[PDB]
């Protein structure tokens, strides 16, 4: 109901493994960001060709050793939010300390 | 202190339940 | 020999951080517990095999792990002999100065 | 996995000690002279 | 079974010695600081994700500030609680 | 009585029926007239006693609306008596000289005891209660509320005793917490600020 | 620091109805394919011996055909393996249990415990 | 198989029904009983039934919507005897695509049979077409002749080279009944089944 | 409740925001699930409902 | 003196023998000495010590590879019940599958009150039936029909009540409370008397073949030779008509009626044997002289029955009721005791069976669950999936193969050689290969008719089987592996689920 | 057990990370009793560490 609700910011939208697997196999997920201390949560950034455009979804999984053989099998690039610029900023902070 | 010598065989089960001690 | 009658060098070994991952102790235990008291139907009797027996200088390894919770460091520090000597001295002085203060009722 | 690839002892009695061998002469002399 | 006794003489002769400066080959003539690098690296690499603020850009700065504030406050609280006796 | 335990509950409601110019008596008489019509056709909040009465009204209304609105006829008679129970509780909702509602209260508590006998010994006497939830529930519920009414009414009770008991429990747990803190966590002579410096 | 700690530390009747649904669907599918071509109940006990019970109850049954389970029972190295003195005594205890059951058919502490086991609900095919 | 395995293997096949707003079923009743679910594989036939309902009872067509349902819930609906549920007489038949029924008749004509008659929903499969998964080799059952043609042509033009792989068409009801009642080596044969959706190898 | 009363000299009466913070972040966020489960399994049937 | 000519002479020289494996016969005195005067081996026996054999044909020892950690061995630390893997339960006999659960309530738990805080349970009731006998009786008659229609018919309920001793219905009543002995004895005596007062003269089986297990082969049984006869059914029917010929459908059992359950006889005799329950379980007042004392089935004083102990009531044919028991707790410490075994009391077996699975049972949920489960061993499936059948009605085994999703790729789809089974049924290739298989089978039927009392007929059937196998094999080599698969699925989807 | 050398006694054993120990205990008929093991280690081991 995108024509009925008011717009309220952009919150994540908790999915499930099955939902994410469906939209990964159908080629709607562009990038995944594994997060959680236990690394069991995923930020899924969808592509513009998906039915809904770019949406940053949030998925929680069981530990299934078949995620890679679906994501990189179809199209999905895994990534982490800590780039070399963030690492160098951390090194600068350690130097200041 | 008291002399009421009650007899019951569930007190063994209670003593076994004092494994939490 | 019986262990209580043995004379033993006690060596110090700094184990690596992957000592349990490498599984050398696990492999030694699995080699040691893999044999002993084998029934032999070809001749009757239970036979302890020669592989289960020890050679001239071979002994059975006894692996014992220590529990750090058995090391009561705070209580051992608080009840150190010098601190016990101080508590004895302070108890002596306190008892003497409690007696001197009750026997002054004259 | 690995390199190379293609290819009354150690199964009855089991191996032979390796650190032992320097005491062979003393063992033989202890057997030869029981008075020791 | 035997009954033990409290040892009161020369209990741990190796404790009241400073063998550190001799063993580490000082005075004749190891390095730290992997610790804080690893700590801040773990803070950045996990960061707990503030999805309630829809994963803001700064984030790692907030977590590092929280870590520094908690460490400073823990040390100061320990000192104040010690001198409160 | 098997399926006539429901007739025993019907007798309880008939005992509830045993117990002027203002609107409240008119409302009670209108509710009694509605009970009579339903029976012949189908065949405030600031006191604890008020809480039990309101609860009774609500539950028994849902009961009638789940059984009558939705020896087989005893399943409808015992639920028709729930409207008599609701009428009695709406009468006691203004408990208005108290001597008007005293006999209603006595009949209410006596037949609540009778229902709390009949329905409670019903499973052990042969009949089953778990079968029809939407039918079998509200009579057990109103018997429960009726019994705790004969406990919260008989002894004055009120919100004052509830607040006093809550304060006593919290106070005892407070002294236990203070003792635990002063004995194990941090001495209060260390935590507090010593004056006279 | 506790917020940063995980970061830094790195009724069986319903099943009866479902079973009957599955059984009827299996039978109907078998029949239709034939014409077109042409957790409870997981316990097993043994109070007596199954061979003795079949022999005792087959004195009343005239079977015109042997069905699936009895055919399986009919249809059902290792010689040195089961040759411990233990393994040649446990079968003797089995046979003494056999003679005790036969002579009871023709308080006593049983020579062996009565067997009551559970089978896993989810398995894999052979 | 078990019904869990059959439902898991039937998941990528979607079907379309007509439903009242509280997830009911526009069950065209015709005459005495004979209610017919008409699970439409194609949405055009569902819209045609919507047009018929609109011409007959215009109140119902506005309320009703085309509901998409995967074949596992459809199988769950089909399996249970309706007398146990207490709502019996609803036939719940399958409606195949007319174009693919015509393709099935054309493929029937190759051997020579009464090529103007067919039973059930056609399912197409080439004798020799296999999908290579991670370490197992599934056998794709193609719901669409065009998808089967794309897969066959692409596979032989990729593996080089005569290269006409038989191309046989059966009924979708029977490939479900065999999946349910298979126990022996047929169980291992059906465990490698794979179901291609009617629009999977489209213009992408 | 005891610690706030001792530290501030004021009992958290319902007119005090500390009572409402202990009611939401305390009772409601932590022990109300347990209370809910126990209630729906002991009192709600005893009330005749469900 | 004390039977010096009778307790001696090695009791009829112990002319009763056994049979171990390779036809070796051993005396009962030898075997009794082996279990009694050989206690060194018993010391190993009650220690579950592992030894492992040596290879006899090996020059160098080499302990033989065994896996011995069988279900009973691994389960010795568990409590209540053991645990196997299905195949080990298929072995070690273990053919009494559970058909129903129940409870003997003192006060029935209501969903009202406080969740059921009045729910005092006296016993947990389980019913078990012999699954091969359940198949052989209730499967060749009530098999392949609609199970709802079968359980709706009052004839099926009457038949599962009548054939109860034949199925060997054993009821396990596990104590869920420290129950007083006198209360339980009075309750069981009253209930069984109430059910004996309604036990009308009803139907019992009659024996069609006597003997079996002569005193030389006590280890052996007669049923495999009976079922694997050179003619089988013909011989069995010939025996039947020379005594009691089956009147019913494909079940066997002649079913004599009425008088078989006499009234002034066995019913009254059972009403006296029930009177000798509180003078055989709680005799004259001395709780150390009461038979059930000292053992772990009761407490130290013997007054109460301990929680977790179970009573096993097995209904044998010919009116035999076998009451055994088993202590609770760790199965490695459980001790099983035989309490009593009565024979010829047809009223006791019928009364217990009516009390458990009657028109008014002790538990209607248990009776309905048992009469409803029984069609699953009747249809050749067993209650628990011991055979790991994928087509089981409940708890089916899974294939262990990941389901396939069709990818939207092109490189995964390869057009290899003839390495796909046929999956499209009804196509022209399937129809024409069915026609070729049809002409091969017709050739086999034509070739089996030229292969030229009931034993000679079965020999002719064997010769026809050989000729049909030859012709069908030649035709199947003429056809393909897809035709082999089609013949296999045609043979699979043609037999009744009962296996007849 | 009472058949052990030294009678029936309770002995504390600290274990190495041996993955065959539980299988050995199960196959040798030993009552393996673990206990509780609350999931939330941070919350469970907080007040006792303060103490
Ligand atoms: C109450 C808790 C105790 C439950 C165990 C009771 C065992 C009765 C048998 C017994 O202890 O007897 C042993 C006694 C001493 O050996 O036997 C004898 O030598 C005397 C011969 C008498 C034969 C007994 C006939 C009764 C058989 C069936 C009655 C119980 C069946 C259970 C049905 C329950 C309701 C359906």
């Amino acid at each position: 109901s995108v024509k009925t609700a008011w717009r309220t910011q952009e919150v994540l939208r908790e999915l499930s493994y099955t939902q994410l697997w469906a939209l990964v196999g159908e080629g709607h997920v562009a990038r995944v960001r594994f997060y959680g201390p236990e690394k069991n949560k995923v930020m899924a950034t969808t592509r513009a060709s998906a039915p809904g455009g770019e949406r940053l979804c949030k998925v929680v999984l069981p530990p299934d050793p078949e995620l890679l053989d679906h994501l990189v099998s179809n199209g999905v690039v895994v990534d982490t939010g800590v780039t070399e610029d963030d690492r160098l900023r951390a090194s600068l902070l350690v130097q200041m300390l | 202190e008291v002399l009421l010598g009650q007899q019951e065989a569930a007190k063994n089960v209670a003593k076994q339940l004092d494994e939490g001690v | 020999m019986p262990e209580w009658d043995m004379e033993k060098y006690r060596f110090y070994v700094d184990l690596p951080g992957d000592f349990w991952e490498s599984g050398v102790l696990q492999r030694h235990l699995a080699a040691q517990r893999a044999e002993g008291a084998v029934w032999d139907p070809a001749s009757g009797q239970y036979i302890l095999p020669y592989r289960a027996q020890k050679k001239v200088f071979q002994v059975s390894t006894e692996v014992q792990l220590l529990d750090p919770q058995e090391s009561w460091d705070f209580l051992g520090w608080l009840l150190a002999p010098g601190r016990l000597e101080f508590y004895e001295k302070a108890a002596c002085v306190a008892i003497a100065l409690r007696v001197l203060g009750i026997v002054i009722a004259i | 996995y690995g390199e190379g690839g293609l290819r009354a002892l150690e199964a009855v009695v089991g191996k032979a000690p390796a650190t032992t061998g320097r005491y062979r002469r003393d063992l033989e002399l202890l057997l030869a002279h029981p008075e020791l | 079974q035997s009954e033990h006794n409290v040892k009161i003489f020369h209990n741990s002769w190796w404790t009241h010695l400073n063998i550190k400066n001799l063993v580490n080959n000082q005075d004749m003539v190891f390095n730290s600081e992997f610790i804080n690098s690893a700590i801040i690296k773990s803070i950045n690499n996990k960061t707990l994700v503030e999805n309630y603020v829809y994963s803001p850009s700064s984030e790692k700065e907030t977590m590092q500030l929280l870590l520094m504030s908690s460490s400073i406050l823990l040390h100061l609280c320990a000192i104040i609680s010690l001198v409160s006796i | 009585p098997w399926s006539s335990v429901l007739l025993g509950c019907v007798a309880a409601t008939y005992l509830r029926a045993a117990g002027l110019l203002c609107w409240r008596h008119q409302r009670l008489a209108l509710t009694a007239a509605a009970y009579g019509m339903v029976a012949v056709l189908t065949q405030s909040v600031s006191t604890v006693a008020g809480l039990l009465l309101t609860t009774t009204i609500v539950v028994s209304l849902y009961g009638l609306f789940a059984a009558v609105f939705a020896a087989a006829g005893l399943r409808r008679l015992a639920a028709g008596g729930l409207l008599l129970t609701a009428a009695a509780s709406h009468g006691l909702f203004d408990f208005p000289n108290p001597t008007i509602y005293s006999l209603l209260n006595l009949g209410f508590v006596a037949a609540a005891v009778l229902q709390s006998y009949f329905l409670y010994i019903a499973p052990a006497w042969g009949v089953n209660v778990n079968w029809d939830t939407a039918l079998w529930g509200p009579m057990y519920g109103t018997a429960f509320l009726g019994l705790v009414y004969g406990l919260v009414a008989l002894t004055k009770f009120d919100w004052s005793s509830v607040v006093d008991a809550v304060l006593r429990v919290a106070c005892w747990f407070a002294e236990l917490t203070m003792w635990f803190w002063d004995t194990f966590v941090w001495k209060f002579s260390w935590s507090e600020k010593t004056r006279r410096a | 620091l506790a917020l940063l700690t995980p970061t830094l530390l790195t009724n069986d009747l319903i099943s009866i109805k479902y079973c009957f649904n599955n059984l009827y669907n299996y039978i109907s599918n078998k029949t239709a394919l034939s014409t077109k071509n042409l957790l409870p109940y997981l316990k097993a006990i043994s109070p007596l011996y199954s061979k003795f019970m079949i022999d005792h109850s087959l004195k009343f049954i005239t079977p015109k055909t042997t069905l699936k389970l009895l055919q399986h029972k009919l249809n059902k190295n290792s010689r040195p393996l089961n040759h411990y003195n233990q393994a040649l005594k446990l079968i003797n205890g089995y046979e003494q249990y056999k003679n005790n059951l036969q002579i009871n058919c023709n308080i006593t502490k049983l020579k062996l415990n009565l067997t009551k086991t559970t089978v896993p609900f989810k398995t894999l095919i052979k | 198989m078990a019904k869990d395995e059959v439902k898991a293997r039937l998941a990528p096949v979607p079907v379309y029904t007509v439903a009242n707003p509280k997830n009911e079923f526009v069950l065209v009743a015709g005459e005495n009983n004979t209610q017919l679910g008409f699970f439409f594989f194609r949405k055009e036939d569902a819209e045609a039934l919507i047009e018929k309902i609109r011409e007959e009872n215009p109140r119902l067509a506005r309320d009703s919507k085309i509901l998409r349902v995967p074949m596992d819930n459809v199988y769950e609906v089909f399996t249970t005897p309706r007398e146990q549920t207490g709502l019996q007489g609803i036939h719940f038949r399958f409606m195949p695509d007319m174009k693919q029924v015509a393709h099935a008749l054309q493929l029937y004509k190759d051997a020579g049979v009464p090529t103007r008659q067919f039973i059930g929903v056609p399912v197409f499969q080439a004798e020799g077409l296999t999908v290579t998964t991670r370490d197992m080799q599934y056998v794709p059952l193609f719901l669409c002749k065009e998808d089967l043609d794309i897969a066959v042509q692409s596979a032989y033009v990729q593996r080089n080279a005569a290269p006409l792989p038989k191309v046989e068409v059966g009924s979708f009801e029977e490939v479900v009944m065999r999946m349910t009642a298979s126990a022996g080596n047929e169980l291992a044969a059906w465990s490698q089944v794979m179901f291609v959706a009617p629009e999977l190898l489209r213009d992408s | 409740l005891a610690l706030l009363t001792w530290m501030s000299g004021r009992l958290p009466t319902p007119a005090t925001p500390e009572f409402w913070m202990l009611a939401y972040f305390g009772f409601y966020r932590k022990v109300w699930p347990d209370a809910a489960a126990w209630l729906q399994g002991y009192v709600v049937p005893l009330m005749g409902f469900a | 003196e004390a039977l010096l000519a009778l307790v001696a002479q090695r009791v009829a020289a112990e002319r009763m023998f056994f049979t171990l494996e390779d036809g070796s016969k051993v005396s009962l005195w030898d075997l009794q000495q082996y279990v009694d005067n050989n206690p060194e081996l018993a010391a190993l026996a009650a220690s579950v010590r592992r030894i492992a054999v040596a290879d006899p044909e090996d020059p160098a020892g080499r302990p033989l590879p065994g896996g011995g950690a069988s279900g009973l061995d691994r389960s010795r630390g568990l409590t209540g019940a053991a645990h196997m893997s299905g195949q080990e339960a298929e072995e070690l006999e273990l053919d009494w599958g559970q058909v129903g659960r129940g409870a003997l309530w003192r006060r029935r738990p209501t969903r009202w009150l406080l969740g059921g805080l009045d729910g005092v349970k006296d016993w947990e009731l389980e019913a078990y039936a012999h699954e091969p006998l359940a198949n052989q009786l209730l499967g060749a008659k009530y098999g392949g029909r609609d199970p709802r229609a079968v359980v709706a018919d009052p004839a099926y309920a009457a038949d599962v009540l009548r054939a109860g001793p034949l199925l060997g219905m054993t009821f396990v009543l596990r104590a869920a409370r420290d129950l007083p002995l006198q209360e339980v004895a009075s309750s069981w005596r009253g209930l069984l008397g109430n059910y004996l007062q309604r036990q009308a003269p009803l139907s019992l089986p009659k024996a069609v073949r006597p003997a079996h297990l002569d005193p030389t082969d006590l280890n052996g049984v007669a049923w495999p030779a009976l079922l694997s006869r050179p003619a089988a059914a013909a011989h069995a029917a010939a025996e039947a008509e020379a005594a009691g010929a089956v009147p019913d459908d494909e079940m066997g059992v002649a079913w004599r009626v009425q008088s078989g359950k006499e009234a002034a006889a066995s019913v009254a005799a059972a009403q006296q044997l029930l009177q000798s329950l509180p003078d055989a379980l709680c005799p004259g007042p001395s709780p150390a002289a009461w038979p059930l004392t000292g053992t772990k089935l009761v407490d130290e004083g013997g007054r109460n029955w301990r929680r977790g102990g179970s009573v096993w009531v097995t209904l044998q044919p010919e009116g035999g009721v076998l009451v055994q028991a088993q202590t609770g707790g760790v199965v490695g410490e459980q001790e099983s005791y035989l309490l009593t075994h009565v024979q010829g009391q047809e009223a006791l077996a019928g009364a217990v069976m009516s009390a458990f699975m009657g028109p008014q049972p002790l538990d209607p949920e248990l009776a309905a669950a048992a009469r409803s489960v029984l069609l699953v061993p009747a249809n050749g499936f067993t209650a628990a999936n011991k055979e790991r059948d994928p087509n089981h009605p409940l708890y089916p085994s899974f294939t262990g193969v990941r389901p396939g999703r069709a990818p939207r790729d092109v490189a995964a789809y390869t057009l290899a050689g003839g390495r796909t089974p046929l999956l499209a049924a009804g196509g022209p290739g399937e129809a024409k290969l069915a026609s070729e298989l049809r002409t091969v089978m017709e050739a086999a039927l034509a070739a089996a008719a030229r292969a030229e009392e009931a034993e000679a007929a079965e020999a002719r059937r064997a010769r026809g089987r050989a000729a049909a196998a030859a012709v069908m094999a030649e035709g199947l080599r003429r056809l393909g592996p897809d035709a082999v698969a089609m013949l296999e699925r045609t043979a699979a989807e043609a037999e009744a689920p009962q296996g007849g």
